[PDB]
Formats: structure tokens, C-alpha cells, sequence
RNA sequence: AAUUUAAUAUAACUAUUAAUAGAAGGUUACUAAUAAAUUAAUAAUUAAUUUUAAAACCUAAAGGUAAACCUUUAUAUUAAUAAUGUUAUGAAUAAUUAUUAAUAAUAAUAAACUAAGUGAACUGAAACAUCU
RNA sequence: AUCAGGAAAAUUAAUGUAUACCGUAAUGUAGACCGACUCAGGUAUGUAAGUAGAGAAUAUGAAGGUGAAUUAGAUAAU
RNA sequence: UAAUCUUAU
């Protein structure tokens, strides 16, 4: 990784709302990584526990 | 006798390469001297490779005492230095000989003699210093024979102008280069 | 970035059924200038999908890959580039050798002079064509110059 | 005549002056360049004239 | 397959 | 605690999830000693110096040579309203290297002068000649 | 995830390794997967594998856009339009008249116009499964000529009903792609011709440009021999 | 039309018999792509035969090294021209770019089978030493 | 003082110099290394506030760091 | 002592 510095200063755009954008909104890969986790990991009567 | 530990020895058998066809990936720097030796090179008693021992390998065999207690021995050949003089070579050639050797050199009546024997016996019993030895003897016995003639100041004579030549289409031209260029012609 | 976004949507990438990417065949009628800004294009474009492949796999770590998908796209793009630029300076030293060899360049010069030179039912526009081509005489000096001139002499002789 | 950092100094302020690069280009010549840069947000750690 | 699905309705909606 | 939610011993790490692990796997540049020196392939540039320094050779240091003239309308893809086209080389068994089309086509251009081939010239095309 | 896993190929062997599972563990594999995914996510079909995926569309009996006969199911003799193929499944998505389930799914992938969790989705459906319609079914279709196809801009096969071969199931005509995009160039600037073969004295494209294109220290570009490396190698 | 039984798969090893022939791994990335021809047989085709592109680094043997790195400098000389700017007196001396000709290079290679060299001991002899 | 103390790699003048690669976190008398364990063991170097002193002994502790995967009570016999 | 052998340049 290779900083640089420049004479015109730059910052970035502003990152989108959830509504905006489909790709930028990390609860649903989030929430898919957490209900794998859950049943992989889940056990005996844990199975009966409700999901998160 | 036989020359089972010469004549059992096998080597690669080279490709037989065509002007046209492709190189091998190692191909070795400096040129053959020599020629191949049919019996490459003894893998055995190294020692014998330096010298002309007249096939005479080291033997293993048993110590055996009174009580019959069998023991490893090995039996080693009678070897000994020795400058010989070759008339071929107007030198003296010192090697390591087998005293057997040195018997069957007097014997035959020199070196060079010794050496050029055309059976297949003398060859194999021949080592590849041998083999060497001989190669240089008869090569200089041919030259001694026949002299080239019985073409260099030519070939002298027309470099200069076809450099010229070359320099007035555009190129230059080292001579190295024109030699390789005229050999067959 | 692309028109000043942090991210391009889903409707603000191009979709895939409008999207091709480039055949070997018009690349190779394409001049090597161009080549190589279609190239630079190319490589400009993957990098603003880069960029946005990072984010997306590093931040929100997504699996929806159409800017992979794309960058693989405009990789596969620049190789077939690579391949006609390579083929065809194959192609023209296959032509050098091929008239290295005198007989069959003889052959090609006596052909060119039969059908289209020395004929009636222009001719000055093929002979400065065909000077170009041939050999290195523009509107510098070398032997194929020289023996360019040699031929044009004759020509004009035989007309 | 002059230090070798204020030399450097010079030449790049000449390059800048003429729109020519601000550095000696080398002979290396790569035409076709496969190398892809991925633009990062900024740290707190840079400022706005910066980029890496 | 589902999500394909999922993008087709949604662009369906939007048009 | 460590970690106030493992309040009892567990078999975990202070941290990571094992301590072992294949031991023969490839340095990196962190690793090894201060004389380690594995390095990156970035740098065979120019030549280090008698005293530790070192001296750039500018004639072997790459540049990226950019057009001058940038085609901006050619564009990493095609609009795919536009068929691929496809070449056929009948009667040539070198294909697009072999020598024979290359005189053919230097001779086209000779007698007509940059005429564009049919896939060129009309867009609803898909097969060719050249 | 906070990989950069995705900028490299690390760990090649591995990732081999996993990628390619033997195939008798194919069934051990896929159990874990199974139980991972959501309801509304997983599917019945079995994902087979690159090697033995429809790639042509002689491959395929069947385009999205035709309209075939549903059989062999719960929603059987029912006329769908086969709306969209799955490429790892090797299998067809049907419009509202093709087979479904009824699963919950999340906010996060609501409809407008939605009450309740539960939603209708179609279910994915094989090429033996269903057989084409034009009303009259048809058994089974083979390809015997081909022929160039001014919408689809490709060199097609002829769908004939099997047995008579005169009798032609034409393709579907599909929806007019209207492209307005910034990163496609145009019919015309993308086939006019710039370049011509013609200097045999100037080489087309530059020698400071050959590295790039082609590697000049490659190992596997052999030499030829010539008469004194011959001599030089034979005793 | 469906079900069952037996056989067959790109998708098991082992033994036998018959026939035929004598064969890349790893590392991580600026990922290591391909293009064609001719010939039958029903334009696209599948099949056969032939040509052709690219292909990083490491795997003793270009030279090193602490495998996947470093250093050599073939996007090199050397010469011949052409264009450019400087020095000293139309000719001479050095530098940069672009053509043309000349100069060398890339060992990852099986294992079993065969032949040769050297050649044990446990063990058996109801011990052990010849013998085995 | 005897115990008698490494090796190996020039200078003026003119012309240059756009300055490569790798290391840099934290841990390191230790929970982050070697000891099968977050193991009273083993682990190289330099600073190591002042007051005291012969001192790097000993007491204190400015600053800094720390008070812990066991707690609460009871404190028989031992 | 031009049998052998050892050393130095
Ligand atoms: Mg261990
Ligand atoms: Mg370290
Ligand atoms: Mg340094
Ligand atoms: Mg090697
Ligand atoms: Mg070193
Ligand atoms: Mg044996
Ligand atoms: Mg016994
Ligand atoms: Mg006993
Ligand atoms: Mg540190
Ligand atoms: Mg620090
Ligand atoms: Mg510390
Ligand atoms: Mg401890
Ligand atoms: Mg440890
Ligand atoms: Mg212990
Ligand atoms: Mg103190
Ligand atoms: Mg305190
Ligand atoms: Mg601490
Ligand atoms: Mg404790």
C-alpha cells in the first residue's frame, strides 16, 4: 500500500444509505453469515432455540 | 580371459542430430576433443581410469585361516609409474601401469605400438586415458603420412575485400565470422 | 470512480445482456494507436472496478460479483488484444522471411507487374502504394531502397 | 554550484513548470501494462492532500 | 437462483 | 478475564484457535533476522554502491508509454447489438501467420488503398474474409 | 469479511483441493451446505458441475421466452413461458404458471406491496421435466440445420419436431436490448478499420513494444541447430 | 405411459487373462489466454489428421542464495546510417532517439523392472566357530 | 604486566547524482517466545526520578505500569 | 646410475 501526496487536495464521496444502494448494505450478508454460524454450530437443543 | 567389467558397461546413446532439427536443452560449452570410447569410463576402480592397467580390475575375495574362518580381503594389481617414450609423440608418456602392462609393452616393442593394436581386446583393456593416448598417436602418425597437401592465403586475400563488400551494402564483417562462413566452400 | 459515485448500483452498471466483449477478429482490424487506447480504457476500467471489488469484498463482504464478473470481462478483452498484437508481428515476419527468399519475391514482382501495372482498362497512386510497401521510400537510403529505385527505373523503361 | 537535494528540487520545479514529468522517465518502455491500483479511502492519520 | 428472481421482481417493479 | 463472556476455563487461546501448525511454509519479508532479506521483485533498477548506497540506471527503470492521441471511443466492451465477427482463412494453411495472405492482402492494398473489409463496413455482418 | 484473500492466489494447493472434493463426497459436502442455507435460498435440483452444463443452445431444448407444457409435477399440464435458465443447476425458471413454494423471507428482500412474510417463489425445473407447446404439445425436438438468426445475432440450430423434421419449432424473438451505456462503444467506431497489412518493410507495431506482447526470455521457444554446433557436439 | 431386474459413466481400488503402449508438482499473483487449416459424413457441425499462439517465479548444475529471492543487464552491445543539441577547427569528438546487420542463453523429470560393484546380521544347525 | 593481543577492501581532475528494494504494529524477566497448559522454570542488550549511602547493597518511590479465568464467608482438628 | 622415490623453484 503506497501513500502519495499531491499538490490539489482530494476527499472522498459520501458513502450511501442503505435504501440507496443494493450492494453497499451489509446487514444481509451479515445476517446470512450469522444464521450459518447458528446452524452449523448449533447442537442439541439448541436446534429448538429461535433464530436470531 | 574376459573383460566382463569393461564390456558389461553401457552408456546413453546420443541422438544422432540433423542440421535442421532442434536444439537439446544442455549443450555443452567447449567441443568433443576426442573420440567417444566405446566402453565410456569405468565406474569401478576409479583408479584404473588414470592409467593403462590392461583391464586388470581390483578383486574381493576371502582371507581363510587354518580353521577355515573366512575373512573380506581384496587383491589389488601390481601398479606402478612409468615414463615410456613414444616415437610417435617424440616423448616419454608417464602413466600408471600394471607390471602385466608394462610386460606386454615390451614385448610388442614400444607404446605407440601397444597402443594402435587393432583388436577388440587391446581396446577394451585400453582405459579412457588409453583410448586418449592412442587417438593421439595415430592422428599424428596420419599427419605424419599425409601433410595437406601432397586455400588459407586465398581465403587471406579475399576477406579484406569482402568486408569491403559487406561495408558498401551497409554491414560490417569480423573475420571469426568469415571463416565460419567459408569452411565447406 | 464512475460519475462521482462511491459505489455504482445495480441499475447504474451496465447490464449484461447489452454488454459484450470485444471478438479477436475486430481487434485484428483495428491500428496499434488504437489497440493501445482501448487497452489503457480497459485498464482504466478495471481499476475503478477494483477499487469498488475491494470495498465490497473487504467492507460489506458481499458474494454479488457483477464487478468481477466485468473486470474477468475486460481481462479476457485484453488478452485477446495481447494475442492479435502478437500475431500480427508474426505475421509480418513470416511476410519478411517469406520474401527473404528471392525466387518467390521475384515470382510476387513478376505477378504485381502482369495483372495491375503495365495494363490499360491510378497507376501512380498503386506504384507510391506499392513503393511503401516494398520498400523504404516515402515523400531512408538503403540496399532494398536502392534496389526499389532499380525497379521503378525498369518499369518506367518497360512503359 | 549547488547541493545536490536543491538540484533535485530545481528539476522538479522545472518539470512542473513545462506540463513535462516532474522526474527523470526511464528507458524501460512497457507499452502494455497489466497492473491494476486499487484507490483506498483516507486514514485519520492523512490529510486531504493525500491519497493511498 | 432465488436472488435472480429477486432482481428480475424488483426491476420489474421499477419499469 | 481475558474475555468477560469466558468466565470459566475452556480450552480456548489466549488467542487464535490453535497454537501449532505447519512450521514448513515459505518466509514472507517480516520474517527472519535483521540480515533477512527476502524481498519483492520491485527492484533490480539500478546498482548498489560501494558503500552501502545506491545509484538509479534510468535506462533500466520502468516507464508506462501512454498514447498521445487517446481514442476515447473505443470502450472495454461492445455494444452487443453488434454480432462477433468470425474470420475464415480457406485456402491458407498457415491461417492469419501464413505468408501467402499477408502478400495477397499488401497486394489489395497496392491496387485499392485502405479499403474497409465487409464486417468494417457493414455492422449487421458476422463472417469474413480478412 | 476483512479478507484481501480476493487480491492474490494464496494458498493454491488448498484451495485446489477444496474446489476439486472427490465426487463420492459430494453428498457429505453438500449436508453441511444444505443445512447453512435458508429455506428461501436453497434448492432442490442438484448444482452440477461446469463440465456438464448446457453451454450451446442446442444443449438447451429450450430458450427463455418460449412457451412449453408443464408435467411430471404438482403443477402439471400447465402452459408456462420459461422466464430464465439457472447455468449451475441446469434447470429453468417458469413464469406465475410454473411450479412454486410458499417460504418466509426477510425485509431485507421484501416486494413493494407486500402484508406478510410469507411469498410465492418459483421453483427451479429440469429440461426432461417439461415438454415444448405450439394447441399441441410436442414430445421431443432434434436439430438437423442451422442458419443465421437476426435477433439473437447468432449461427442457430433449427428446432423440428422429432420424427417429422419439416414441421419447425421456431425460437423465441427476444426483447429488444436497448443499450445506453458509457462503458460500450457504438457499431460503427467498434468495427471501422484502421489498420491494413501493408508494409513489408516497416514492422506494424513497434520493437520497444515486443516485451509487453511477448516474453523474450521464454523457456520453452527452443533454438535450432546449426552445422557447427553439430560439429561441436559430435565427437 | 410408469415400475422393477441385469449391464453400461466422464466417477473406486485389488487379483487374473487378453490386447495395446513405454510415463509434472509447488509458490503467488501486474492470474500463467489461443488461433487456424484440410478431409470424409449429415452453412453450423461432431470425428480424424495437421499447423499455430501465449505460458510469471521455484524445483542442484547463467552466477549466487536461508526453494518460490537476489545479481548478471538481449526494452544489451558492436557497427552502419538518419534526426537532434554542445565543444574545437566544409571535416573532427562525445551524448540521446529510431531503423538495419552481427553476437549468447533457459536440466522439474519419474518409479518399478534390468545389469554391474560392495555386501551384512538376526536366524538355522535345538550350543557354536566350518556351514547356513 | 605477560598470557605478547583478528582478517580483508590508492589519489587528483573532468563529467555526473531526479536518490531503488526490505525491516518499522504490539508483545519481549512474557497471557503475545522455548517448556504438552494464559506453566512461580528457561530467555540477549541499553536507560533505569530524587532522597541515603562505599555501592547497581538496603529503605522509600517521582513518574510509569499493574492489582490477575475464580469469588464470598468462616478461620475446628490439622 | 636416463631403476625407483622425496623436496623446492
Ligand atoms: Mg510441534
Ligand atoms: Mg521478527
Ligand atoms: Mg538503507
Ligand atoms: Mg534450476
Ligand atoms: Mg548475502
Ligand atoms: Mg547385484
Ligand atoms: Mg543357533
Ligand atoms: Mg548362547
Ligand atoms: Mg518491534
Ligand atoms: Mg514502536
Ligand atoms: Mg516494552
Ligand atoms: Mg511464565
Ligand atoms: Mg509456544
Ligand atoms: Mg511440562
Ligand atoms: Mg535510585
Ligand atoms: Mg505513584
Ligand atoms: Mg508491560
Ligand atoms: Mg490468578
Amino acid at each position: 500500500k503506497m501513500t502519495i501526496e499531491m499538490e490539489e487536495p482530494f476527499i472522498w464521496p459520501e458513502e450511501p444509505r442503505p435504501d440507496e444502494n443494493s450492494f453497499w448494505d451489509s446487514t444481509t450478508p451479515d445476517n446470512m453469515e450469522k444464521y450459518r454460524e447458528e446452524r452449523l454450530n448449533c447442537l442439541g437443543s439448541d436446534a429448538n432455540k429461535p433464530g436470531t | 580371459r574376459q573383460w566382463r567389467l569393461i564390456e558389461t558397461r553401457k552408456i546413453a546413446k546420443q541422438p544422432n542430430y540433423q542440421v535442421g532439427d532442434a536444439k537439446p536443452l544442455h549443450m555443452p560449452k567447449e567441443r568433443k576433443k576426442f573420440p567417444d570410447y566405446k566402453y565410456g569410463e569405468s565406474n569401478i576402480f576409479k583408479q584404473s581410469n588414470k592409467g593403462l592397467y590392461g583391464g586388470s580390475f581390483v578383486q574381493f575375495g576371502n582371507n581363510i585361516s587354518e580353521s577355515k574362518a573366512k575373512t573380506r580381503k581384496k587383491w589389488l594389481p601390481n601398479v606402478v609409474k612409468k615414463g615410456l617414450w613414444s616415437e610417435t609423440l617424440n616423448r616419454k608418456i608417464s602413466i600408471k601401469m600394471t607390471a602385466k602392462v608394462l610386460k606386454t609393452i615390451s614385448k610388442e616393442g614400444g607404446i605407440d605400438n601397444y597402443l594402435t593394436k587393432e583388436k577388440s581386446a587391446r581396446i577394451k583393456e585400453l582405459g579412457p586415458t588409453g583410448w586418449k593416448l592412442r587417438y593421439r598417436v595415430l592422428k599424428r602418425k596420419d599427419e605424419i603420412e599425409n601433410p595437406p597437401h601432397k586455400r588459407r592465403r586465398l581465403m587471406s586475400f579475399l576477406y579484406p575485400l569482402e568486408k569491403l563488400e559487406y561495408r558498401s551494402v551497409g554491414k560490417d564483417l569480423n573475420y571469426k565470422k568469415f571463416v565460419e562462413l567459408f569452411a565447406d566452400v | 470512480f464512475s460519475n462521482k459515485k462511491f459505489i455504482r448500483s445495480a441499475d447504474d452498471l451496465p447490464p449484461s445482456s447489452h454488454i459484450r466483449p470485444w471478438s479477436i477478429p475486430e481487434l485484428r482490424h483495428k491500428s496499434f494507436n488504437d489497440l493501445h487506447s482501448l487497452w489503457y480504457n480497459c485498464l482504466r476500467e478495471q481499476n475503478v472496478l477494483a477499487r469498488e471489488n475491494h470495498l465490497l469484498k473487504n467492507i460489506v463482504g458481499s458474494t454479488h460479483d457483477e464487478f468481477s464478473e466485468l473486470s474477468n470481462s475486460i481481462r479476457t478483452t485484453m488478452w485477446q488484444i495481447r494475442h492479435v498484437l502478437n500475431e500480427r508481428e508474426l505475421a509480418y515476419s513470416a511476410s519478411r522471411e517469406f520474401l527473404q527468399d528471392e525466387s518467390e519475391r521475384k515470382k510476387f514482382l513478376d505477378t504485381l507487374a502482369n495483372d495491375y501495372f503495365l495494363n490499360k482498362d491510378e497507376v501512380a497512386s498503386m506504384l507510391t502504394r506499392f513503393q511503401l510497401a516494398i520498400f523504404g521510400i516515402s515523400e531512408t537510403v538503403d540496399i532494398n531502397f536502392i534496389d526499389g529505385i532499380k525497379f521503378l527505373a525498369n518499369l518506367k523503361l518497360q512503359r | 554550484d549547488i547541493n545536490v537535494s536543491e538540484k533535485i528540487y530545481k528539476w522538479t520545479k522545472a518539470g512542473i513548470e513545462q506540463g513535462k514529468e516532474h522526474f527523470k522517465v526511464g528507458g524501460n518502455k512497457v507499452y502494455f501494462p497489466k497492473a491494476r491500483i486499487i484507490l483506498l479511502r483516507p486514514n485519520a492519520k492523512h490529510t486531504p492532500y493525500q491519497a493511498k | 437462483d432465488f436472488m435472480s428472481w429477486f432482481k428480475r421482481k424488483k426491476q420489474e417493479e421499477h419499469q | 478475564l481475558t474475555r468477560p463472556w469466558k468466565k470459566y476455563r475452556d480450552g480456548e487461546l489466549f488467542y487464535g484457535l490453535s497454537k501449532v501448525g505447519n512450521k514448513r511454509v515459505p518466509l514472507t519479508t517480516k520474517q527472519g533476522n535483521k540480515t533477512m532479506y527476502k524481498g519483492t521483485r520491485a527492484s533490480g533498477i539500478g546498482r548498489h554502491t560501494k558503500f552501502g548506497g545506491y545509484v538509479i540506471n534510468w535506462k533500466k527503470v520502468r516507464t508506462y508509454v501512454t498514447p498521445d492521441m487517446v481514442n476515447f471511443e473505443l470502450k472495454p466492451y461492445v455494444n452487443a447489438n453488434v454480432p462477433p465477427l468470425k474470420h475464415e482463412f480457406k485456402g491458407f494453411s498457415g491461417g492469419p501467420l501464413d505468408p501467402r495472405l499477408q502478400l495477397l492482402k499488401i497486394k489489395e492494398y497496392i491496387v485499392n488503398g485502405r479499403v474497409q473489409s465487409e464486417g468494417a463496413t457493414d455492422t449487421s455482418c458476422y463472417k469474413e474474409r480478412g | 469479511s476483512g479478507s484481501y484473500q480476493h487480491l492474490s492466489n494464496v494458498g493454491s494447493r488448498v484451495m485446489k483441493r477444496l474446489g476439486n472434493r472427490p465426487k463420492n463426497f459430494l453428498p457429505h459436502s453438500e449436508k453441511f451446505i444444505k443445512k447453512s442455507t435458508p429455506e428461501f435460498m436453497k434448492s432442490d435440483l442438484k448444482e452440477v458441475d461446469e463440465k456438464t452444463s448446457f453451454k450451446s443452445e442446442k444443449e438447451w431444448k429450450f430458450i427463455p421466452g418460449d412457451r412449453v407444457v408443464v408435467m411430471s409435477g404438482a403443477s402439471k399440464g400447465n402452459i408456462a413461458v420459461i422466464k430464465s435458465f439457472d447455468k449451475r443447476t441446469n434447470s429453468f425458471i417458469l413464469d406465475e404458471n410454473g411450479p412454486t413454494k410458499t417460504v418466509p423471507v426477510p425485509k431485507q428482500f421484501w416486494l413493494e406491496g407486500q402484508t406478510s412474510h410469507m411469498i410465492t417463489i418459483p421453483v427451479s425445473i429440469l429440461g426432461k421435466d417439461l415438454r415444448l407447446v405450439a394447441t399441441v404439445a410436442v414430445r421431443d425436438v432434434s436439430f438437423n440445420g442451422s442458419y443465421y438468426d437476426a435477433d439473437y445475432k447468432k449461427v442457430m440450430p433449427y428446432r423440428c419436431v422429432k420424427g417429422q423434421p419439416d414441421l419447425i419449432i421456431p425460437w423465441p424473438k427476444p426483447d429488444p436490448i436497448d443499450v445506453q451505456t458509457n462503458l460500450a462503444t457504438d457499431p460503427v467506431i467498434a468495427r471501422e478499420q484502421t489498420f491494413w497489412v501493408d508494409s513489408v518493410v516497416r514492422n506494424p507495431i513497434p520493437k520497444k513494444a515486443i516485451p509487453s506482447i511477448r516474453n523474450p526470455h521464454s523457456k520453452y521457444k527452443r533454438g535450432t541447430l546449426t552445422a557447427k554446433d553439430i560439429a561441436k557436439l559430435v565427437a
